[PDB]
C-alpha cells in the first residue's frame, strides 16, 4: 500500500499539510453558530455565482447525524461528506452498545479525533 | 431435512409449433404446513423465461441473481440475453458454488428471437445441462411429470392445443403430490405474444 | 525488496496534459505503419514486415494476431508492449466471457477489456502507459463486421476505414478518397494494398507484407466435423502465395 | 454410463451411451458423454456429469490459450498431465472419470482418468457401469492391427453390451473418430436401436377442458415510446 | 529508493487547492462540451463529439452518452476510458441497490457513490484522480425528474440547466438567459441545440458531430422512457428545430 | 531528468535504462556466432582468460538449460547466471504442467516477456544482457531464437552478438546469399562446428587456440558444450585444408 | 501389487506385476508399476496409484531441475526427496515405493520408503500385498553379488510365488535392468511363469 | 547526471555506479587471501590490532558454513556476517532436500543470486564485501571469490582487500613455480608469508595472523582453524622470509 | 552530502554517511567505561541530569543474571537493543537450559544493527554499547557500534572525552587483568579510569552508576549512597 509520510513537520515546528487545510477551509462559505438560552441556531452561507440551481437536489449545508445532533461545515464539500456518513454510523453504534444517544460532546470528540488521525498517517492528507 | 424437499413445488416446460410453454404450482409449505398459495416459481429476463423448484430462500436469490446479472448483461450488450446464451449463465452461475450448492431445480424456456427456433433446457443444482427437444421437468412431483408428459406429449402441438397438453401434465401430477398444488400458472410463449393462464384446481 | 512504487508515474501536469500518455503517442508515431478498412461481408487488417536482419526468419515474427476465432489485432509501436497485450486479451476472452456465457465475446466487448488494461497502466502504481495503439477487426452474430482502434490512454474508437503509426496522416486521406458503404472484401484487400505501397520505402511482396481478413466462416480451419452449429473461424491470415496473386492484378 | 476407447492402425475412435439417471428414474434420453478438449483431442466422460462438463472446458480453455502461446497444435500429453493435476489436487471431491483420446504431431494416444488422478495407458479402455458389460466384448473381439472400419464396429458393439445389459446405460450411441493427417469426425447419435413403437391412443384434449380463473396479457417488451 | 519519483498526487498547496484535482479540472475544459435541461415533462441531454472524421462509424460509436440503469443516464466530458471504469461501478452499485431492496435505485444515492469514489482518489492511494466530469439525468419518485454533475473533486451539485467540458462559462450565460420553470421538453431539446449552435468550436453544428438522449414520461401511462437518438433522429431534430 | 533513471517514456518516447541496459551487454568484449546444420545447431563464442590465478574451466557464458535446450549469453556474468537459473526453473515447470520438453521458441518467448515487464515496472531493472536460445526443436527442427533487454525476441537461420557482430552478421549474409538456402548443408555436427569457427576467424580476422574458444552442439535429444581437446581436433582438421 | 528391487555385480534389477484391482475387478491387466524419475534411477509404486503417480511427478520435476543445475543427482539424493514428500505428507498419502539406481561411483542401490515415509538401504526391498507370500522364499534364496541371469531368474520365480497366491497381483513380470550398459526392459508372460 | 544516487540505475555507460561504490569499500578493508593445494584449500586474514586492549585471538574473522565451507571477506564486516547467515540457510535447506552436503559450485551460486539480487531494486543497498570461500566435495577442492556485483569465478589462489595487488603478485609466482601442485602443509605456511608481505600496505599498526582450512588427508575434508604448534611455525615461516 | 538522505545509498569513495551520523549520535553521549580481570567484568559510567530539579539518565541495563550493558547515545534504542539481548538470554535458556555465550551475544546485536544499514525506510541504531558478562569460558566485555562492528576487549571507553579513559586503560593494561578474586579493587581501577575523562565536573553520590558480574556475583547495579564508598 501507499505508506508516504505527506503531514511531517518543518523546522520551524509546523505541519504545512494541516495548515495548508485551514486554507481550504478560509476558502469555503460562511458557517455561523449561536446558541440561546433554550435553542442553537446554525446559518450557512450559500454563493449566488451558482444559479440555475436545483435547491429541492442540491446537498444542504446542514446535515443531521442523528435526530437530536445536526453538523454544519466549512471547506471541501467532497471531505465532509465522508466525517458526516462515519460520524452517522457511530452515532447508531453508540445507540447499539450503550442504550443511548451520542452526547453532543461526544459526537465532536469523534468526528475530531478523525481529522487527528488523517494528520499522522501514512499515505492520507 | 432434505432441502429440495422442505418447500416443496413443480415447473414443467414443453415445445410446441413455433411456440413453448412453461408452467408451475403456487404452493410453498413448511414441510406439511400449507404457508402460501401466492408463490410463483417462473420468472422472466427479457423474453427467456426461468422456472426454478427447491429451498424457497434459494429459489428467491437465484431468481434476485439472474434478474442481477442479465440487466449488467443489456447494459454492456446493448441487446436482450438469449435462450442458448442464458442456459450457459444459469451452468457457469450453479457451477461456481459446487461444494455448497444452491438447492434448486432450474428450468430455461423462451424462443431465439433471430432464428425464432423453440428453446428448453434443464439443470441439476450443480449446473449440468438437460437441453431436450420435447420436455423438461422439475421439483417434488417430476416422477409424476416425467409419466403424464412420456404419454400426453406429441410434437409440433399448435399454441391453444400445447396449453391444454401442458394444463392436464402439471395439474394430474400436482394432485398425487403431497407438497404440490394450491393452484397453477401457465405461460404460453410466441415470437412476439405471451400469454399468462391462472389454472382452477382442488385446493388440499 | 517489496515494489516501493506504490503512486502514480502518470500524473497531470498545470496545462492539463498526461505527459506519460502523451509520450507514449509520440512511440506510436515512430512505430511502422499499420491499416484496417471495412467492407460489406469482411474487415482486412496489414502491415509491413520491418525485418531488423535478413538473416532473421521474419515468419517467427507475427504483427498480426488471432485473439478470438472471429477477431483479430495488428498494432503500431513497441512489439514487445504488443506481445503481451495480445497474450493478456486472449486470456480475458476466456475468464471474463467464455467461460461465463459458452461463446466467445462480441468485438465492442473485447476492445472494451483490451481498453481497461491499457486504463490502468495509465493510473495505477509504479508502472508506465503501454507504447502501442492497436487495430482490433472482428465479426459476432448481432453486431455484424467491425473495426475498432485503441490508444495508450485506453480511449477506443470504431472506423470504417483507418491507419496508425509512420505515414497515417497520408494513408488516412488515401483511404478517405477510396472507401464507399459497396465495397465488397477482394475489394477492400485490393485498396488496403495500395494504400501500404505508400509507406513501405524497400522490398514490397508476400514475404515483406502481413495481412489477415475477418471473412466468411472457413470449415476447412475448423479441425472436426459433426457439429452443424460450428462452422469454423472468420478469422483468416493471407499466405505469401495469395498476396503474391493479388500484386499481379494491382 | 457406458464410455470405451478403442485403438487402431492410424487413430483411435471413442463411443459412449446418452442415458443420464437420477436414482431409478432416466432424467435424460438423449445425453452427450462425448467432449471435445480441442478440436483432435476428444474425451469420454463417466460419474458426475457437470463435473465431466466443467473439467473438460476448464482443461479445454486452458489447452486452447497454451496452443495460442506456443504457435502448436495441442497435445494429449498436455490435456492429461492438466486433467490428472487438477483432479488430485480436489482429492476426488470432483466426480470426473474420463476416457482421453486424440491425435496430434506425436502420433495416436488412448488415456483413462480416475476422479482421484489415476492415469492408465491402453489399446482398449472403458468405463463406467456398464464398462463390465463393453470389457467382456472387447476382451472377446479385439486384436492388434485393426482398422477403422473394425474399430467403429467394435467400439459401438461394447456401448451396445452396456445399453442392454446395463440398467444404468441405455437409449443411442455416440461415436467420435480421431484419424492421423485427417479432421476428427463426431458422429452423433450413430446407433438408434431405441426408437419408442406408436402409442395405442392420441392424448390431444378437446380445447376448453381446463378450467381457468384469470387471463392476461405479459409485457416482455420494454417501456415504449410517447 | 522509490521516494525520489512520487509525484504526491494528494497535498494541498499553500492556498489550500488540491494540484491534480485543479489540473484534472483544466483538462476537462477542453474536452467537447455537455448540456443537461430539466423540464416540468422530462430531461434533455445533448453533447458534442470532438473534431470527428468522414471515416467514423458514427452509427455504432458512443463516447458521450451512456446508459446506468432504465431510469438514470450520463453525460461524459474527459478521458472516455477513465469514465467507463466509473461507469461499470455505477451500473453495479444500481443493481446491487436493486437486489437489496427490491426498489431501483433514487438518483441521489448514486450520485453520492460515484461522487464518494471519486473523493478518495484525492485524500489517499497516493493515485492520480479521474480526469471525468459527469451530468446525471435521471428519475425516482421521490424528487421526480434531477439533474446533477460530479467532476474530479468528488463534489456534487443539483440543477434546473447545466453544462460541463469547453465554453461551460459562455454557454451558462445563454441557458440562465432563456431557461423559465414552466418550460417543457421540446422546448428544452430546441435551447439545448441552439447553446452548443452559439458555444461550438467547429464551422457548423451537423448530425454526425452530436450525441442527444430524453428521459420523457412520455411513455405509455405512469412510466418513463430513456430515447438515445440515432444519426437520422438528430439530423432530423436539427431541421425541424431549423439549424439545418 | 528522471525519466533517465526509472523505465518512463522520455518526450520522444524512449525508455532510456532499456537502451543502457543494451550497451552494459558489450561490457565482456566478447563475440558469440550461432548456425544451423540439417541435423544440428552450433553456438561458438570466445573465451578470455585475463587473470592467472583464475580457475579457467570455471570460466563459461554457454549454459545447459534442459536436455535439449543450450543458451548463450552476452552481457556480464551476475545477470548472464540470473536469466540462465530463471531459464532452467521455467523449462522444469513447463514439462511438470504440460507433459513434453518446452520448446526453444517458447522458451525465448517466457524469457522475453519476463523482460517486457521490467521495461513496463519501474521497481524491477532490465537485465543487462542479450539470451541465444538454440537447439534441435521435435517440431521445428534446428532452432536459434534470440532475447534482448527490450523484451524483442526472432527465430534466425544465423545469428551473432557482441562488440564485432556487424562484421560477423555480414560474413555469414554474404554465404546465405551464394548457397541460396536457410542452413549449412553438412551431415556430421563436427564440420558445421569447423564451419562455426573458419567464418568467425574470417570475419574476426584472429586465429584461436583451443583455449581462446568456447563451443556448444544441439543435437536431437541433447545438447552439450565440447572440451579444450574436442575443438583441438576442429582446429587441426580445419589447417589441414 | 507385488514388486521387488534387487542389486547384483552389475547393478540393480525392478520387478513388478501388471494387475490394478476395484475391489474385486481388474480395471487394468497390463498396468506399469516401474516408473522412471532419472535415466538411471527409477521406482516401485505400490499402494494408491493415484497417490504414487502424483509423488513420481513431482520427483521426476525435482530431478531434471536438480540435473540443470547440479549435474547428475546420487540414488541417496532421489530416494531422500522421495521421503520429504512422504514423511511430509504422511497424513494424506498411501504410498509405498522402492527407489533402485545405477551410479558408477556407487554401483547398484535400493532404498525402500514404507507408509511411515522412513527410509532403508537394502542389499534387496521387497513391497506390495504380494509381498507377504515371500518373505521366506526372498531371504533364503537372495545371495550378495549374482550375475545378472540368476538376478532375473530369482525376481521372476519370486513375484510368480507373490501371483499365484495374492488376489491383488497378476499379468506380467515386468523388469527394468539397470547397468553400465545402459537400460533394458525386460517382459515376462503367464505361459512362461506359471510354470516354474 | 543522477544516474550513482540510485542502485539498479544503468548510466548512459552501461555501468551501476551504486556497485562500484561498494568496491571502494572492499578496497578500504584489510587483506584476505584463499589458496587452492592438492587436496584441499587455505584461508587467510590480516587483523589490524588497533589497540593493546584488544584480546588476542578472540575477535574471530573466518566464518564456516556447513562442516566442510569456508568463508572469509574484506570490507564491512557486518555485511560479510550477514551474507554468511544467508550462505548457511541455503547449504542447511540444500541437505534437507538433497540428503547429500552442499557442492562447492552449487554453494557458490546460491550467494552469487542473492548478492546479484542486491543489484536489481533501488529498495536495497548493494553488499560492501568481496568473499573468499571454498571446501571439498565428491568432485574435489574448489576455490571462489564473489564480487559485490554477483560476479564469482573459480580460482588457483584469490586475493582481495587493501594489499590485494601485493598478494595477486605472490600467487602468481606460486601458480608458475608449481605446475604439478601445493601441499596443504606448504599452502599454510605460504598463506602466512603472503598475509605478511601484504601487510607492508597497512603497516602503521601491528596486526594478527589468522589461517584455516579444509584438506582431504589433513582434515578429513571437514574446515578447521589453525591453531597452537602448526600456527606458531607458519607465522616462523613468514617472518623469516620478511628478514 | 548528495548521498547522506538514506543509508541505502554509498559514497563515490564507499562510505554510509547514515551510519557515520548516527556514530556521531554516541560521541554526544555521555562517558561510560568497560573494564574485567579473569575473575570479574566490570561497568562505570557517568550519568547526565538536565538540570538541578532532574533526575540522573541511568545507563546500566541488566540483560540477564550473568550479562549486561551500558549505553551512550539515544536511550530509546538502547532499550530496543536490550530488550532484544533479554529475549535472546531468555531463548537460550527455556529451549536449550543454557546461559547464551557473551560472544554469541555480540554476533546477534552486530546482525540485528547491519539489517537496518542495508533496507530503504529505515535507519541505523544511534547509541553504542559496552556488555559485560561472565560464562562458561571466564569473564568477558564486548563493544558494540550501531555499524554492526562487535568486538572483544579487555577494557574501553565511549562517548564524550572517552579517549582520556581509554589511553589509561592502555597503560594499566598488565595491573588490571591481574586483579582476580577482588571486586573493590577492580572497581577502584575503574572508578580511576572514568575520572581520566571528566572537566570541571567531579563524581558525585547521584552522579556515579557502577555494574559489576563475576565468578560467584551476579550482574548488580550499585547507585546513590552504595557507590559512595567509591567517591
Ligand atoms: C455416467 O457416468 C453418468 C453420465 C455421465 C450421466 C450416468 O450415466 C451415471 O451416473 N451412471 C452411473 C455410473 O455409471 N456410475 C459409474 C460407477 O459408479 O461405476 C461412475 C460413478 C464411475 C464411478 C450408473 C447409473 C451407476
Ligand atoms: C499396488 O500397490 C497398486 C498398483 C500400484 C495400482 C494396486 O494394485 C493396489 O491397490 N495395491 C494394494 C497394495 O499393495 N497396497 C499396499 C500394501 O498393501 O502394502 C499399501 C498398504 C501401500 C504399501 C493391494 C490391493 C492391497
Ligand atoms: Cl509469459
Ligand atoms: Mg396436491
Ligand atoms: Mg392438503
Ligand atoms: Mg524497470
Ligand atoms: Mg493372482
Amino acid at each position: 500500500g501507499y505508506d508516504r509520510a505527506l503531514s511531517i513537520f518543518s523546522p520551524d515546528g509546523h505541519i504545512f499539510q494541516v495548515e495548508y487545510a485551514l486554507e481550504a477551509v478560509k476558502r469555503g462559505t460562511c458557517a455561523v453558530g449561536v446558541k440561546g438560552k433554550n435553542c442553537v441556531v446554525l446559518g450557512c452561507e450559500r454563493r449566488s455565482t451558482l444559479k440555475l440551481q436545483d435547491t429541492r437536489i442540491t446537498p444542504s449545508k446542514v446535515s443531521k447525524i442523528d435526530s437530536h445532533v445536526v453538523l454544519s461545515f466549512s471547506g471541501l464539500n467532497a471531505d465532509s461528506r465522508i466525517l458526516i456518513e462515519k460520524a452517522r454510523v457511530e452515532a447508531q453504534s453508540h445507540r447499539l452498545t450503550l442504550e443511548d444517544p451520542v452526547t453532543v460532546e461526544y459526537l465532536t470528540r469523534y468526528v475530531a479525533g478523525v481529522q487527528q488521525r488523517y494528520t499522522q498517517s501514512g499515505g492520507v492528507r | 431435512s432434505d432441502p429440495s424437499s422442505i418447500n416443496g413445488g413443480i415447473v414443467v416446460a414443453m415445445t410446441g409449433k413455433d411456440c413453448v410453454a412453461i408452467a408451475c404450482d403456487l404452493r410453498l409449505g413448511s414441510q406439511s404446513l400449507g404457508v402460501s398459495n401466492k408463490f410463483e416459481k417462473i420468472f422472466h429476463y427479457g423474453h427467456v423465461f426461468l422456472g426454478i423448484t427447491g429451498l424457497a430462500t434459494d429459489v428467491t436469490t437465484l431468481n434476485e441473481m439472474f434478474r442481477y446479472k442479465t440487466n449488467l448483461y443489456k447494459l454492456k450488450e446493448e441487446r436482450a440475453i438469449e435462450p442458448e446464451t442464458f442456459t450457459q449463465l444459469v451452468s457457469s452461475s450453479l457451477y461456481e458454488r459446487r461444494f455448497g450448492p444452491y438447492f434448486v431445480g432450474p428450468v430455461v424456456a423462451g424462443i431465439n428471437s433471430k432464428s425464432g427456433k423453440p428453446f428448453i433446457a434443464g439443470f441439476d443444482l450443480i449446473g449440468c445441462i438437460d437441453e431436450a427437444k420435447d420436455f423438461i421437468v422439475s421439483g417434488t412431483a417430476s416422477d409424476q411429470l416425467f409419466g403424464m408428459c412420456e404419454s400426453l406429449y406429441e410434437p409440433n402441438l399448435e399454441p391453444e392445443d400445447l396449453f391444454e397438453t401442458i394444463s392436464q401434465a402439471l395439474l394430474n401430477a400436482a394432485d398425487r403430490d403431497a407438497l404440490s398444488g394450491w393452484g397453477a400458472v401457465v405461460y404460453i410463449i410466441k415470437k412476439d405474444e405471451v400469454v399468462k393462464r391462472y389454472l382452477k384446481m382442488r385446493q388440499d | 525488496m517489496t515494489d516501493r512504487y506504490s503512486f502514480s508515474l502518470t500524473t497531470f501536469s498545470p496545462s492539463g496534459k498526461l505527459g506519460q500518455i502523451d509520450y507514449a503517442l509520440t512511440a506510436v508515431k515512430q512505430g511502422v505503419t499499420s491499416l484496417g478498412i471495412k467492407a460489406t461481408n469482411g474487415v482486412v487488417i496489414a502491415t509491413e514486415k520491418k525485418s531488423s536482419s535478413p538473416l532473421a526468419m521474419s515468419e517467427t515474427l507475427s504483427k498480426v494476431s488471432l485473439l478470438t476465432p472471429d477477431i483479430g489485432a495488428v498494432y503500431s509501436g513497441m512489439g514487445p508492449d504488443y506481445r503481451v497485450l495480445v497474450d493478456k486479451s486472449r486470456k480475458v476472452a476466456h475468464t471474463s466471457y467464455k467461460r461465463i456465457y459458452g461463446e466467445y465475446p462480441p468485438t465492442k466487448l473485447l476492445v472494451s477489456e483490451v481498453a481497461k488494461i491499457m486504463q490502468e497502466a495509465t493510473q495505477s502504481g509504479g508502472v508506465r502507459p503501454f507504447g502501442v495503439s492497436l487495430l482490433i477487426a472482428g465479426h459476432d452474430e448481432f453486431n455484424g463486421f467491425s473495426l475498432y482502434q485503441v490508444d495508450p490512454s485506453g480511449s477506443y474508437f470504431p472506423w470504417k476505414a483507418t491507419a496508425i503509426g509512420k505515414g497515417s496522416v497520408a494513408a488516412k486521406t488515401f483511404l478517405e478518397k477510396r472507401w464507399n458503404d459497396e465495397l465488397e472484401l477482394e475489394d477492400a484487400i485490393h485498396i488496403a494494398l495500395l494504400t501500404l505501397k505508400e509507406s513501405v520505402e524497400g522490398e514490397f511482396n508476400g514475404d515483406t507484407i502481413e495481412l489477415a481478413i475477418i471473412g466468411d466462416e472457413n470449415p476447412d480451419l475448423l479441425g472436426y466435423t459433426g457439429i452443424p452449429t460450428d462452422k469454423g473461424p472468420r478469422f483468416r491470415k493471407l499466405t505469401s502465395q495469395e498476396i503474391n496473386d493479388r500484386l499481379e492484378a494491382l | 454410463t457406458t464410455i470405451v476407447g478403442v485403438k487402431f492402425n492410424n487413430g483411435v475412435v471413442i463411443a459412449a451411451d446418452t442415458r443420464s439417471t437420477q436414482g431409478p428414474i432416466v432424467a435424460d434420453k438423449n445425453c452427450a458423454k462425448l467432449h471435445r478438449i480441442s478440436p483432435k483431442i476428444w474425451c469420454a466422460g463417466a460419474g458426475t456429469a457437470a463435473d465431466t462438463e466443467a473439467v473438460t472446458q476448464l482443461i479445454g480453455s486452458n489447452i486452447e490459450l497454451h496452443s495460442l502461446y506456443t504457435s502448436r497444435e495441442p497435445r494429449v500429453v498436455s490435456a492429461l498431465q492438466m486433467l490428472k493435476q487438477h483432479l488430485f489436487k480436489y482429492q476426488g471431491h470432483i466426480g470426473a472419470y474420463l476416457i482421453v483420446a486424440g491425435v496430434d504431431p506425436t502420433g495416436s494416444h488412448l488415456f483413462s482418468i480416475h476422479a482421484h488422478g489415476s492415469t492408465d495407458v491402453g489399446y482398449y479402455l472403458s468405463l463406467g457401469s456398464g464398462s463390465l458389460a463393453a470389457m467382456a466384448v472387447l476382451e472377446s473381439h479385439w486384436k492388434q492391427d485393426l482398422t477403422k472400419e473394425e474399430a467403429i464396429k467394435l467400439a459401438s458393439d461394447a456401448i451396445q453390451a452396456g445399453i442392454w445389459n446395463d440398467l444404468g446405460s441405455g437409449s443411442n450411441v455416440d461415436v467420435c473418430v480421431m484419424e492421423i493427417g485427417k479432421d476428427a469426425e463426431y458422429l452423433r447419435n450413430y446407433l438408434t436401436p431405441n426408437v419408442r413403437e406408436e402409442k395405442q391412443k392420441s392424448y390431444k384434449f378437446p380445447r376448453g377442458t381446463t378450467a381457468v380463473l384469470k387471463e392476461s396479457i405479459v409485457n416482455i417488451c420494454d417501456i415504449q415510446e410517447e | 529508493g522509490s521516494r525520489r519519483y512520487d509525484s504526491r498526487t494528494t497535498i494541498f498547496s499553500p492556498e489550500g487547492r488540491l494540484y491534480q484535482v485543479e489540473y484534472a479540472l483544466e483538462s476537462i475544459s477542453h474536452a467537447g462540451t455537455a448540456i443537461g435541461i430539466m423540464a416540468s415533462d422530462g430531461i434533455v441531454l445533448a453533447a458534442e463529439r470532438k473534431v470527428t472524421s468522414t471515416l467514423l462509424e458514427q452509427d455504432t460509436s458512443t463516447e458521450k452518452l451512456y446508459k446506468l440503469n432504465d431510469k438514470i443516464a450520463v453525460a461524459v466530458a474527459g478521458l472516455t476510458a477513465d469514465a467507463e471504469i466509473l461507469i461499470n461501478t455505477a451500473r453495479i452499485h444500481a443493481q446491487n441497490y436493486l437486489k437489496t431492496y427490491n426498489e431501483d435505485i433514487p438518483v441521489e444515492i448514486l450520485v453520492r457513490r460515484l461522487s464518494d469514489i471519486k473523493q478518495g482518489y484525492t485524500q489517499h492511494g497516493g493515485l492520480r484522480p479521474f480526469g471525468v466530469s459527469f451530468i446525471y439525468a435521471g428519475y425516482d419518485d421521490r424528487y421526480g425528474y434531477q439533474l446533477y454533475t460530479s467532476n474530479p473533486s468528488g463534489n456534487y451539485t443539483g440543477w434546473k440547466a447545466i453544462s460541463v467540458g469547453a465554453n461551460t462559462s459562455a454557454a451558462q450565460t445563454l441557458l440562465q438567459m432563456d431557461y423559465k420553470d414552466d418550460m417543457k421538453v421540446d422546448d428544452a431539446i430546441e435551447l439545448a441545440l441552439k447553446t452548443l449552435s452559439k458555444t461550438t468550436d467547429s464551422s457548423a453544428l451537423t448530425y454526425d458531430r452530436l450525441e442527444f438522449a430524453t428521459i420523457r414520461k412520455g411513455a405509455n401511462d405512469g412510466e418513463v422512457y430513456q430515447k438515445i437518438f440515432k444519426p437520422q433522429e438528430i439530423k432530423d431534430i436539427l431541421v425541424k428545430t431549423g439549424i439545418t | 531528468g528522471y525519466d533517465r533513471h526509472i523505465t518512463i517514456f522520455s518526450p520522444e518516447g524512449r525508455l532510456y535504462q532499456v537502451e543502457y541496459a543494451f550497451k552494459a551487454t558489450n561490457q565482456t568484449n566478447i563475440n558469440s556466432l550461432a548456425v544451423r546444420g540439417k541435423d544440428c545447431t552450433v553456438v561458438i563464442s570466445q573465451k578470455k582468460v585475463p587473470d592467472k590465478l583464475l580457475d579457467p574451466t570455471t570460466v563459461s557464458y554457454i549454459f545447459c538449460i534442459s536436455r535439449t535446450i543450450g543458451m548463450v549469453v552476452n552481457g556480464p556474468i551476475p545477470d548472464a547466471r540470473n536469466a540462465a537459473l530463471r531459464a532452467k526453473a521455467e523449462a522444469a515447470e513447463f514439462r511438470y504442467k504440460y507433459g513434453y520438453d518446452m520448446p526453444c521458441d517458447v522458451l525465448a518467448k517466457r524469457m522475453a516477456n519476463l523482460s517486457q515487464i521490467y521495461t513496463q515496472r519501474a521497481y524491477m531493472r532490465p537485465l543487462g544482457v542479450i539470451l541465444t536460445f538454440v537447439s534441435v526443436d521435435e517440431e521445428l527442427g534446428p532452432s536459434i531464437y534470440k532475447t534482448d533487454p527490450a523484451g524483442y525476441y526472432v527465430g534466425y537461420k544465423a545469428t551473432a552478438t557482441g562488440p564485432k557482430q556487424q562484421e560477423i552478421t555480414t560474413n555469414l549474409e554474404n554465404h546465405f546469399k551464394k548457397s541460396k538456402i536457410d542452413h549449412i548443408n553438412e551431415e556430421s555436427w563436427e564440420k558445421v562446428v569447423e564451419f562455426a569457427i573458419t567464418h568467425m576467424i574470417d570475419a574476426l580476422g584472429t586465429e584461436f587456440s583451443k583455449n581462446d574458444l568456447e563451443v556448444g552442439v544441439a543435437t536431437k535429444d541433447k545438447f552439450f558444450t565440447l572440451s579444450a581437446e574436442n575443438i583441438e581436433e576442429r582446429l587441426v582438421a580445419i589447417a589441414e585444408q | 501389487t507385488s514388486i521387488m528391487a534387487v542389486t547384483f555385480k552389475d547393478g540393480v534389477i525392478l520387478g513388478a506385476d501388471s494387475r490394478t484391482t476395484t475391489g474385486a475387478y481388474i480395471a487394468n491387466r497390463v498396468t506399469d508399476k516401474l516408473t522412471r524419475v532419472h535415466d538411471k534411477i527409477w521406482c516401485c509404486r505400490s499402494g494408491s496409484a493415484a497417490d504414487t503417480q502424483a509423488i513420481a511427478d513431482i520427483v521426476q520435476y525435482h530431478l531434471e531441475l536438480y540435473t540443470s543445475q547440479y549435474g547428475t543427482p546420487s540414488t541417496e539424493t532421489a530416494a531422500s526427496v522421495f521421503k520429504e514428500l512422504c514423511y511430509e505428507n504422511k497424513d494424506n498419502l498411501t504410498a509405498g515405493i522402492i527407489v533402485a539406481g545405477y551410479d558408477d561411483k556407487n554401483k547398484g542401490e535400493v532404498y525402500t520408503i514404507p507408509l511411515g515415509g522412513s527410509v532403508h538401504k537394502l542389499p534387496y526391498a521387497i513391497a506390495g500385498s504380494g509381498s507377504t507370500f515371500i518373505y521366506g522364499y526372498c531371504d533364503k534364496n537372495f545371495r550378495e553379488n549374482m550375475s545378472k541371469e540368476e538376478t532375473v531368474d530369482f525376481i521372476k520365480h519370486s513375484l510368480s510365488q507373490a501371483i499365484k497366491w495374492d488376489g491383488s497381483s497378476g499379468g506380467v513380470i515386468r523388469m527394468v535392468v539397470l547397468t553400465a550398459a545402459g537400460v533394458e526392459r525386460l517382459i515376462f508372460y503367464p505361459d512362461e511363469y506359471e510354470q516354474l | 547526471t543522477g544516474y550513482d544516487l540510485s542502485n539498479s540505475v544503468f548510466s548512459p555507460d552501461g555501468r551501476n555506479f551504486q556497485v562500484e561504490y561498494a568496491v571502494k569499500a572492499v578496497e578500504n578493508g584489510t587483506t584476505s587471501i584463499g589458496i587452492k593445494c592438492n587436496d584441499g584449500v587455505v584461508f587467510a586474514v590480516e587483523k589490524l590490532i588497533t589497540s593493546k586492549l584488544l584480546v588476542p585471538q578472540k575477535n574471530v574473522k573466518i566464518q564456516v558454513v556447513d562442516r566442510h565451507i569456508g568463508c572469509v571477506y574484506s570490507g564491512l564486516i557486518p555485511d560479510g556476517r550477514h551474507l554468511v547467515n544467508r550462505g548457511r540457510e541455503e547449504a542447511a535447506s540444500f541437505k534437507k532436500l538433497y540428503k547429500t552436503p552442499i557442492p562447492i559450485p552449487a554453494f557458490a551460486d546460491r550467494l552469487g543470486q542473492y548478492v546479484q539480487a542486491h543489484t536489481l531494486y533501488n529498495s536495497v543497498r548493494p553488499f560492501g564485501v568481496s568473499t573468499i570461500f571454498g571446501g571439498v566435495d565428491k568432485n574435489g577442492a574448489h576455490l571462489y571469490m564473489l564480487e559485490p556485483s554477483g560476479s564469482y569465478w573459480g580460482y588457483k589462489g584469490a586475493a582481495t582487500g587493501k594489499g590485494r595487488q601485493s598478494a595477486k603478485a605472490e600467487l602468481e609466482k606460486l601458480v608458475d613455480h608449481h605446475p604439478e601442485g601445493l601441499s596443504a602443509r606448504e599452502a599454510v605456511k605460504q598463506a602466512a608469508k603472503i598475509i605478511y608481505l601484504a601487510h607492508e600496505d597497512n603497516k602503521e599498526k601491528d596486526f594478527e595472523l589468522e589461517i584455516s582450512w579444509c584438506s582431504l588427508s589433513e582434515t578429513n575434508g571437514l574446515h578447521k582453524f589453525v591453531k597452537g604448534d602448526l600456527l606458531q611455525e607458519a607465522i616462523d615461516f613468514a617472518q623469516k622470509e620478511i628478514n | 552530502n548528495n548521498y547522506d538522505g538514506d543509508t541505502v545509498t554509498f559514497s563515490p569513495t564507499g562510505r554510509l554517511f547514515q551510519v557515520e551520523y548516527a556514530l556521531e549520535a554516541i560521541k554526544q553521549g555521555s562517558v561510560t567505561v568497560g573494564l574485567r580481570s579473569n575473575t570479574h567484568a566490570v561497568l562505570v559510567a557517568l550519568k547526565r541530569n538536565a538540570d538541578e530539579l532532574s533526575s540522573y539518565q541511568k545507563k546500566i541495563i541488566k540483560c540477564d543474571e550473568h550479562m549486561g550493558l551500558s549505553l551512550a547515545g539515544l536511550a530509546p534504542d538502547a532499550r530496543v537493543l536490550s530488550n532484544y539481548l533479554r529475549q535472546q538470554c531468555n531463548y537460550s535458556s527455556l529451549v536449550f537450559n543454557r546461559k547464551l555465550a557473551v560472544e554469541r551475544a555480540g554476533h546477534l546485536l552486530c546482525d540485528k544493527a547491519q539489517k537496518n544499514t542495508q533496507s530503504y525506510g529505515g535507519r541505523p541504531y544511534g547509541v553504542g554499547l559496552l556488555i559485560i558478562g561472565y560464562d562458561k569460558s571466564g569473564a568477558h566485555l564486548l563493544e558494540f557500534q550501531p555499524s554492526g562492528n562487535v568486538t572483544e576487549l579487555y577494557g574501553t571507553a565511549i562517548g564524550a572525552r572517552s579517549q582520556g579513559a581509554k589511553t589509561y586503560l592502555e597503560r594499566t593494561l598488565d595491573t588490571f587483568i591481574k586483579i582476580d578474586g577482588n571486586p573493590d579493587e577492580l572497581i577502584k581501577a575503574g572508578v580511576e579510569a572514568i575520572s581520566q575523562s571528566l572537566r570541571d565536573e567531579s563524581l558525585t553520590v547521584d552522579n556515579l552508576s557502577i555494574a559489576i558480574v563475576g565468578k560467584d556475583t551476579p550482574f548488580t547495579i550499585y547507585d546513590g549512597e552504595a557507590v559512595a564508598k567509591y567517591i
